[PDB]
């Protein structure tokens, strides 16, 4: 029974709405939201994985659905992001992106990073003050930088099909 | 406050600032906690300290004084005897 | 300046191969005390055996053989340092040196692993004067 | 609003910034909705009384119809009869 | 049209060319009943019309300065579509709460896979296959 | 300060500068000493209410645990209650 | 024992955070900290 | 003077100034040191000297008299046969 | 004027102005000569006595220690016994 | 009016206000052309228009009246024979 | 004005603006023609007599000989004859 | 100098090179009294040497500069000789109402007619002919 409430700060975060035709793994979905549960505070990143075509995504999805962890855990706003699989040039638009959507005030500087480390610094800052209770999910993911360009020090999780993806960060995984 | 309840302080800016009557209302509002001690001493040196410029400093502040400001108000204005503006504000609350 | 020793202590280290693989300190096998001796305190050989082990428990022994071999080649972990392997490392410490410096450090290679030697025996194999031998050491 | 509206006051904007006090004109077109608190404390903070007037002014120029009558019939109700009468013509 | 009271959702009406498809989408939303009660939020129509992938592009612009009338937002212009996505989410989320968009055409599907803000848009067009790739509600 | 905290108030820095009065606040701020003259005087300088609330909050964000503790008693000490109660949350 | 507090100023700080198979060197961090 | 002393004679404004008998209380706020003789003479000559004024005076130049400037007050009125009034103070601020 | 000084002011200041009166207190310190008729009138100017307080106090703090026994004087001359109490400790 | 004097008529200002009578003086203030007509007015209703408070406002426009300020504001207290004020105020300006 | 007139003012415009009151003064002028209403309120609403005198002697010191007599007429008729002694210098 | 107490007006000086020309110029300011009860405006000096068109446009871009200490006027500067003449005339009219401007050299008559801003400015030069385009009282 999804909440009035929770749709309202997912339209915020941007996940996709769960296709039309779909059935709950309720043990699954129960286990990552207990473990998601797990890092209550300081950073931490979890690992799905699975062959392709898994439910990888939907789970990920679906475990933020609900209200009870979300509501009292994560009084910061979910942030989807899509990753994909991405030259550099490529990986650096998307944080901008990122940028733009988490400062909707603006107050922060108009102009935008031309380097990744002062994107990652906006990324910290805004998390740290602006949202900081807030949780990042990744879709797919293929090469390490990338989780080194997104390594805040704030709760991310990426959703995947290598696991050996995060082996260059740093702090509790699961 | 709601955006009701700041709309009719605005909506009714003249018939207050005409009709309001702050020498007997001071130590109701402080009674009541309604405003701050520093707060009320601002109001009373509004402007030229005119019982019109007191009064319309009065309601303004009044916005900033959360949801129950104005049945507050109105209650320090009934303790007041000022029945006729308590009534008018309240018939318009309660319009709904 | 606060200069730190690549030491470590046998059993602070022990204490690092239990949390890498989460066992009771004794409860740990007797390959384990072995391979510590050859790690010689550079955390970052303890770590990358230690992950390296997280994988793979069951070829213990195998690790310990291998860095009897004294070659680092095989030991490569991803971690959170920036480097595959303490190999790795190593190289690149020695680049920076000027040109004219790089070819004596190989010169320096011969020596023995725990031999200190007196000073002149590098002035001889230099030909150089030893006023200027000892800067270039500094 | 209509272009007579508007130029109308722009006609009679320096007479008007010369003689009328906002306050009690501001009560009205609060009262009428046709000004908000935060208009009125930019007209407010003004240094001098014709500053006032004449930001007052200002913000009803790019204001609809109804508050070219709200400001009309604050004026005569406040006793700037003179002033409104200029203004008749404008609507 | 008034079955997707809330929640996001997509509608696609067609027909061989110049069956009146265009015309009805006017028409539906041209009376008060529906509209008024139902959409708080005001009804934004964009011709999409047949397009590659820069023209796509301007449309978009064009769509985020409409729909900002204050300016509030920044006077800049993203230069990448996925962030024009989220300034017509964002602006669809918080600035127009209700509102309803109307697209006329569109021939192919990366085209919704732009405007696919997660808010109501309905497509009215020629192919029936264009609303795959979306998700949510069709109808 | 911390992440609850500083969120805590951005969540709610719009229904604050809506309402807030900071001259009494930054009594108690400076007495408190977690606010100075300076920072006081840019807040002071600002046009409207509305942006010395929003200067004053946006200072009180890069400042320490102990300031957001500091603004949430003067909101109480002064009448905002309902807007302290929001703040409950953060610290 | 870390304070909630110094993890908050160290965030923003942005020092890594220590890695989860660590040991402290007592002496040689009291030395650095002293000094 | 603390803060429940300064609103206690906030709220019960009213009270005060509409019962306060100022006329023997002079030689007993001096008599007691509550008020210094320059101060009492201000108060007599407040407003148009009537007993309302320089009872308002009175209540107002209270606040500034220190820790024990109610309690002292009360005492004063008390010698003055005040009781109701000093009655209702003491109930007041006993009621804690 | 003195760090303690300066501190036992800031430690008590808020106490002061929640009970002196500052004429009877400016008086004194006119006549001792470490008050001026304009800073006098500035802080007589204040809509609220315990802005006059705070005025006349904000004042004395950037003064010399002579002026904090003017002030502790005069205080105690006036009846403020239990205020004078607590600046005993300043100097 | 120069320092010297500027300095004097504040140290004395509670010896002054606190000794200064007025009622008398304001005929003398005028006849030798101390202060204005218009400022004797406003001086006659400064503050509560206490004498004190008549006697601090005549003590502080006395600054702006030249450097015959003070010895003319001396000759106004002894025909008024406030011989005492204006004995201490002479020997002030006469130690030098 | 006048070289002299003009320079005669700044010589002494601190002596004056440390003893005069601008209201009667500016009776008188606002009646001579050399100051206009809008120019009186700009002066009295300064928040000191310092800043009245000051933002009046600003303004005569931009006006014509005529407006040099009005003021020194004023300051003798309104008391103020040893600074208009200081100002007989100057025209 | 003292005899264009007002309206506008040109002085120029004149000498074999090296006779105490700039000297002077500095020195009759150097007093008090001529400029202080004459001259409410201040005294600015421009030192306009030797110049080829493109030059001279950067020392008025430079005294725009210098004059507007405020920086009320557009920060951007004028790419048009005649647009900063304008600014000087429109600063010298109400920015600075009874200025005087020095010149140091001046080779040529375009150069004062770049500077003719119908406000009094002094030239000191070594040709005397320079100052025959301008218009005003000269002495
Ligand atoms: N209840 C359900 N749970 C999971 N999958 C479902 C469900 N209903 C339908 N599906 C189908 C439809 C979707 O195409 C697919 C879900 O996609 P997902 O599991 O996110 O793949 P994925 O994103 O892990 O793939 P990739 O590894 O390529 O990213 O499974
Ligand atoms: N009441 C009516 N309903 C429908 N069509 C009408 C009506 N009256 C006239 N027409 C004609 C005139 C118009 O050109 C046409 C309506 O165009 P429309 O139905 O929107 O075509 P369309 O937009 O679906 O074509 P396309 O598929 O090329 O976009 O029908
Ligand atoms: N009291 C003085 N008066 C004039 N010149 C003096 C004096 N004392 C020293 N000098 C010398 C030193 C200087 O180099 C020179 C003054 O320069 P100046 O008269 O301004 O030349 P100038 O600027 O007219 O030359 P040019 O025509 O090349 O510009 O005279
Ligand atoms: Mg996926
Ligand atoms: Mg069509
Ligand atoms: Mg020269």
């Amino acid at each position: 029974g999804i909440t009035s409430y929770v749709r309202t700060v997912l339209c915020e975060g941007g996940v996709p709405q769960r296709p039309v035709v779909f059935v709950t793994r309720k043990k699954l979905v129960n286990a990552i939201q207990q473990k998601l549960s797990k890092l209550k505070g300081e950073p931490g990143w979890v690992t799905i994985h699975g062959m392709a075509g898994c439910g990888k995504s939907v789970l990920a999805a679906e475990a933020v659905r609900d209200h009870s962890l979300l509501e009292g855990c994560f009084p910061g706003g979910v942030h989807w992001v899509s990753v994909g699989k991405q030259d550099k040039s490529g990986l650096l638009m998307k944080l901008q992106n990122l940028c733009t959507r988490l400062d909707q005030d603006e107050s922060f500087s108009q102009r935008l990073p031309l380097n990744i480390e002062e994107a990652k610094d906006r990324l910290r800052i805004l998390m740290l003050r602006k949202h900081p209770r807030s949780l990042l999910i990744l879709d797919d993911v293929w090469d390490s930088w990338v989780l080194k360009a997104f390594d805040s020090q704030c709760q991310i999780l990426l959703t995947t099909r290598d696991k050996s993806v995060t082996d260059s960060v740093m702090g509790p995984k699961y | 406050m709601d955006e009701a309840d700041r709309r009719l302080l605005r909506r009714c800016r003249l018939r207050l600032v005409e009709e309001l009557q702050v020498d007997q209302l001071w130590d109701v509002l402080l009674s009541r906690e309604l405003f701050r001690p520093h707060m009320i001493e601002d109001i009373q040196r509004a402007g030229s300290g005119s019982r019109r410029d007191q009064a319309r400093q009065l309601i303004i502040d009044l916005e900033t004084r959360g949801s129950q400001a104005l049945p507050l108000f109105i209650s320090c204005l009934e303790d007041t005897g000022q029945d006729m503006l308590a009534s008018f504000l309240r018939t318009n609350r309660q319009a709904a | 300046v606060v200069p730190v020793e690549s030491s470590l202590g046998k059993e602070k280290g022990l204490e690092i191969l239990s949390l890498f693989v989460n066992m009771k300190k004794a409860d740990l096998p007797e390959q384990a005390h072995s391979i510590i001796k050859e790690c010689k305190g550079s955390p970052l050989v303890v770590s990358l055996i230690g992950a390296l082990l997280r994988d793979f428990p069951n070829r213990w022994e195998y690790y310990l053989k291998q860095l009897q071999n004294k070659q680092f080649k095989r030991i490569r972990k991803s971690s959170s340092y920036d480097y595959e392997a303490l190999d790795e490392a190593m190289s690149i410490s020695v680049e920076m040196l000027r040109e004219d410096i790089k070819d004596y450090y190989t010169d320096l290679s011969i020596l023995q692993k725990d031999v200190k030697v007196p000073t002149k025996v590098l002035c001889i194999l230099w030909d150089m004067e030893t006023e200027e031998v000892e800067d270039i050491l500094q | 609003m209509d272009a007579k509206a508007r130029n109308c006051l722009l006609q009679h904007r320096e007479a008007l910034e010369k003689d009328i006090k906002t306050s009690y004109i501001m009560d009205h077109m609060i009262s009428d909705g046709f000004l908000t608190i935060s208009e009125e404390e930019k007209v407010r903070n003004e240094p001098t009384q014709q500053q006032r007037a004449a930001m007052l002014i200002k913000m009803i120029l790019k204001k609809d119809n109804d508050s070219y009558v709200s400001f009309y019939n604050a004026l005569l109700h406040e006793g700037y009869k003179d002033l409104a009468a200029l203004l008749h013509d404008g609507i």
